[PDB]
């Protein structure tokens, strides 16, 4: 089936413009479809963007007049997006989607990809190691977290032991303050488990091609 | 452009009984050919939409058969016919008969289960954190239901609202509860001039504030 991904820059200084990718996998974008940019706001709030279809046709919004064009290539088996004139309004999370022209079925998602209008600058997190208190740690279940404070701008991305540690685990929305976000992740394991069982954060910051690997250690003799 | 409009905004489900909501067009969207081109979509937590419904009443590819469409004209429904917890997130309705395309602003199915009283446990600042200047307080409070729920710090006994930043996840899908994250900053001189940090939780599974607390300077 059809497979579709975002690729583009995340941050955008405002009246410049930003430029995304969508490269499709498992269909040809010459057969079938129509090729569309979706954009979500804070709010559950969508907008329809454009699309170009099968044929190289394009559509736009009328909200986005003048700013919006919508191309292909055909070679690489990819549509793109650029909008120009960008302000902070235009921060949202975009998605290229495919709807077949013919009933407006199969529709196909990307993953997304947060752009960020901002002059801000990028910051990479610095990673604290969240470690529970003695008197905490003699129940049947432990709870132990990550802090990643200080970045800009998002996303970070944040496992447990390599991603081997899902369950019990509790990553937050960042929050902004100042240019810069904090983050924090739990996780709850089996208390005998540990510190048997090692326990690391792994954070990435593609943004500052920075990442940080952090063994939670026990507090007192380690 | 045609308006979407979606009701209920929210709506609260129990674990296998059926679920309905409702999408009105501001104008008809059925074309030239026949076809209505109105769709259904769902966004769970952290993921993009994806494909429910299309053509207003035909099941799109994969999609379980508990979701059906109906409608025309302009009053479309869609019901779930017996709720799972992996349904919870936003549905969203859109048209694309008449440009431009327009979603509806979405309706939030809740999973209602019985109550859960938070798990709660803070942690101090880090070694790491204390080199820096800053100095950061966290307190979880883990998969509690139903969703509202107060946090509040104290140091050394007195309430501290200042420099306090919460945070809360969606409904999780596999237990039907909900978590928040509380971090208190402080700069690191003003943490170390204190002892005992100290984070409650009200919640409507107990009477009284669960607390837990910490001294600076005992494991």
């Amino acid at each position: 089936r059809v497979q579709l991904q975002q690729s583009g820059p995340g941050l955008v200084k405002p009246s410049q413009s930003l430029s995304l990718t969508c490269t499709v996998t498992g269909y040809s974008i010459t057969s079938d479809f129509a090729w569309n940019w979706i954009r979500q706001f804070p709010g559950n709030k969508l907008e329809w963007m454009g699309y170009i279809n099968y044929s190289g046709f394009t559509s736009h919004n009328p909200s986005l007049k003048s700013r919006i064009s919508i191309t292909r290539d055909t070679s690489k088996n990819q549509f793109f997006l650029q909008l120009n004139s960008v302000t902070t309004e235009d921060t949202a999370t975009y998605y290229c989607a495919g709807l077949l022209w013919y009933d407006g079925g199969a529709g196909s998602w990307g993953q997304g990809t947060l752009v960020t209008v901002s002059a801000a600058k990028t910051t990479a997190p610095s990673v604290y190691p969240l470690a529970p208190v003695c008197g905490d740690t003699t129940g049947s279940s432990v709870t132990l977290g990550c802090l990643v404070k200080g970045y800009f701008p998002e996303p970070v991305t944040l496992t447990w032991n390599s991603g081997s540690l899902s369950s019990g685990v509790h990553t937050f929305p960042a929050v902004l303050q100042s240019d810069l976000y904090t983050l924090s992740s739990s996780v709850t394991v089996t208390s005998s488990t540990w510190p048997s069982q090692s326990i690391t954060c792994n954070v990435a910051h593609p943004a500052s091609s920075t990442k940080v690997d952090k063994k939670i250690e026990p507090r007192g003799p380690t | 452009d045609v308006v979407m409009t979606q009701s209920p905004k929210t709506i609260s489900v129990t674990i296998g009984q059926p679920a309905s909501i409702s999408c009105k067009s501001s104008q008809r969207l059925l074309n030239s050919n026949g076809k209505t081109f109105l769709n259904w979509l769902l966004q769970r937590p952290g993921q993009s939409p994806k494909r429910l419904i299309y053509l207003g009443t035909k099941l799109d590819s994969g999609v379980p058969d508990r979701f059906t469409g109906s409608g025309s004209g302009t009053d479309f429904t869609l019901k779930i016919s017996r709720v799972e917890a992996e349904d919870l997130g936003v549905y969203y309705c859109w048209q694309g008969t008449h440009f431009p395309y327009t979603f509806g602003g979405g309706t939030k199915l809740e999973i209602k289960r019985a109550d859960a009283a938070p798990t709660v446990s803070i942690f101090p600042p880090s070694s790491e954190q204390l080199t820096s200047g800053g100095a950061s307080v966290v307190c979880f409070l883990n998969n509690f239901y139903p969703k509202d729920i107060n946090v509040k710090w104290k140091i050394d006994g007195s309430e501290r609202q200042n420099g306090v930043l919460n945070s809360w996840t969606d409904q999780d899908s596999k237990d039907s509860t909900y978590s928040m994250s509380s971090t208190l900053t402080l700069t690191k001189d003003e943490y170390e001039r204190h002892n005992s940090y100290t984070c409650e939780a009200t919640h409507k599974t107990s009477t009284s504030p669960i607390v837990k607390s910490f001294n600076r300077n005992e494991c």
